[PDB]
């Protein structure tokens, strides 16, 4: 996962 | 008009997208943590 | 990554991107777009009023009726934003992009929230409004981020839209540009991001048909690369020269 933002 | 029908339905498709990536993101993070 | 540029209604083209995008990202991607483009009927969603200053109401009051108004509107998470903010553009035509949002009413992300921030208190002139930016690092990647300061009766606090709710708007309880900063930067531990940069820009003119761009980049500061001493002398100083001289745009 990626923490957009 | 057709124009303004057509912005209604993408409108109504736009916010139950972006519930469904609201939702995706959401147990993305979870399942992140607990790794 | 992609952006809107064809107006509405959305043009075929940036309209299957949009859901080529998801149908790549989403786990059943394939099984779920169908069930939206497809439905027979789907449900008009209630559109907001946009929100009206008072004779009621505190600037606290209206600050948190504008950032309700954008919680309303929702964070846009489908990967296409909506709007087209060109951010050199003068301030006039941000102001239409605003005016736009206010009337299609959909999802948003922080960009267009900061302008959909400067518009919405453009009539009450003792409140003042800056960018502030960030640009963090998480795991391989660089991400920026931006939302609205508000300096108001000695006080900081920001609005603006986030995938997160400690990353966006903060009360107007900030004795120093400092602490609101470093509020972020708190905020961003909590989701091992890494702060590498931190912009400030100009107080925006209130003239909703300002001829002027916003300025973004009035002080930048690489802070990963700071003591947090030096970042706090840097940003009083800073926010010292905001609250008394007028200067010169760094641009």
């Amino acid at each position: 996962e990626g923490e957009e933002y | 008009s057709a124009q303004q029908e057509l912005k209604q339905r993408q409108r109504a498709e736009i916010y139950a997208l972006n519930r469904v990536m609201t939702e995706l993101e959401q147990q993305q993070f979870d399942e992140f943590c607990k790794q | 990554f992609h952006v809107n540029k064809s107006g509405f209604p959305i043009d075929s083209h940036t309209w299957e991107r949009m859901w080529l995008h998801v149908a790549k990202v989403h786990p059943r991607g394939g099984e779920m777009v169908g069930a939206i483009r497809n439905a027979a009927f789907l449900a008009k969603p209630s559109i907001p009023q946009v929100p009206n200053y008072r004779l009621s109401m505190t600037i606290p009051d209206w600050l948190q009726a504008i950032q309700n108004y954008m919680k309303t509107l929702q964070y846009n998470h489908t990967g296409t934003q909506f709007f087209e903010i060109r951010k050199m553009r003068p301030l006039s035509g941000l102001m239409e992009t605003a005016k736009e949002m206010t009337r299609e009413s959909l999802p948003i992300k922080a960009l267009e929230a900061v302008i959909l921030g400067i518009y919405l208190t453009n009539g009450q002139p003792s409140i003042e409004r800056f960018p502030i930016s960030f640009k963090t690092y998480f795991s391989g990647n660089y991400f920026h981020h931006v939302v609205l300061g508000i300096y108001c009766n000695g006080y900081y606090g920001s609005l603006g839209m986030s995938r997160r709710a400690e990353l966006m708007d903060k009360p107007l309880t900030f004795r120093t540009l400092s602490d609101l900063v470093f509020d972020f930067e708190d905020s961003y531990k909590k989701y091992l991001h890494t702060v590498k940069k931190v912009k400030i820009g100009l107080y925006v003119p209130h003239e909703p048909h300002s001829f002027q761009p916003i300025e973004w980049k009035q002080l930048v500061l690489n802070v990963s690369k700071m003591l947090r001493a030096d970042i706090r002398k840097e940003l009083e100083k800073y926010a010292r020269d905001m609250r008394m001289k007028i200067l010169k745009p760094a641009s």
